[PDB]
């Protein structure tokens, strides 16, 4: 009646480019399962994000301080797209501690052993004066879909710290999902076509877990359908 | 007036719907509703809209 599609090679041309096949696939299931797992990774995907960030010099988002040609928003907003992968902990605070002139990169964060910095030569800031000291904590935790600074903060009612900010976290490790449908060749059953994945991700999440989760989710959500509650 | 206390309120008002955006050429309008990234149409390549 059906034949199984399978997780076969999934090439990695970039570090942060996945290019997933599934090759079993029956006619008239590709354009199916290529849009169910096309929304469930842009909607449901866990990943790790910035949510806020302690800079001992400044007191809110709209200040700065001496030595750093970026704005203390342009800090948060670089570190909004700051791509890391936490393991055994669900929320890690990192310090990010760096004096004399030179581009404060990702690598420069204190780095834990549950804590990866795929992208380590993300931009942080510039220190353009010798004696100038960076000095930050940086909250990173888990979640999913888009979660602003302005949803929570009505469920937290002015978080007591004024030295703390908090911004908006894309927990979304991808970023782009492409999916295409072509004629699978193969001895057995004339009629399949195989589902080629093509997925631009932050690198936090690897294309295997991504679909497997994904169809996790698919399969929970179908749940309630086999079984009808009446 | 024995003293005056002024004070800056800095409000980081985001994109919603109600806005008013247009361009350049006169075309106007408002944004009806922000729709979750999927819903988008997009290309070949995978680009949303």
């Amino acid at each position: 009646e059906f034949l199984k599609p399978r997780l076969v090679d999934i090439e990695q041309v970039s570090s942060t480019h996945a290019k997933v096949t599934l090759e079993p696939l029956e006619r008239g299931f590709g354009h199916t399962l290529g849009n169910a797992l096309r929304r469930i990774l842009l909607s449901s995907m866990p990943g790790c994000a910035v949510t806020e960030v302690e800079i001992d010099g400044v007191l809110h988002e709209y200040s700065t301080k001496e030595g750093v040609q970026e704005d203390i928003l342009e800090i948060l907003l670089n570190l909004k797209g700051l791509a890391v992968r936490v393991q055994g902990k669900d929320e890690v605070i990192l310090t990010l501690n760096k004096s004399g002139i030179g581009p404060v990169t990702a690598a420069d964060i204190t780095h834990d052993g549950d804590v990866e910095i795929v992208k380590p030569q993300h931009v942080i800031c510039h220190l353009t004066d010798e004696n100038a000291s960076i000095s930050m904590r940086i909250k990173v935790q888990r979640g999913r879909g888009y979660v602003p600074a302005s949803t929570r903060i009505h469920s937290e009612e002015d978080e007591r710290p004024i030295g703390r900010l908090l911004v908006d976290a894309c927990y979304s490790p991808v970023e782009r999902i492409a999916y295409n449908v072509e004629a699978a060749r193969v001895e057995q059953r004339t009629d399949l076509d195989k589902l080629v994945i093509e997925m631009e991700t932050n690198g936090t999440i690897d294309p295997e877990e991504a679909i497997r989760r994904a169809a996790t989710i698919l399969a929970e959500q179908l749940e309630a359908f086999v079984d009808l509650r009446d | 007036v024995l003293k005056i206390v002024k004070v800056y309120l800095a409000v980081k008002r985001r994109i919603q719907p109600g806005d008013k955006m247009a361009g350049r050429h006169g075309n106007k309008g408002v944004i009806s509703k922000i729709n979750p990234i999927e819903d988008m149409p997009y290309d070949e390549n995978g680009t949303p809209v």
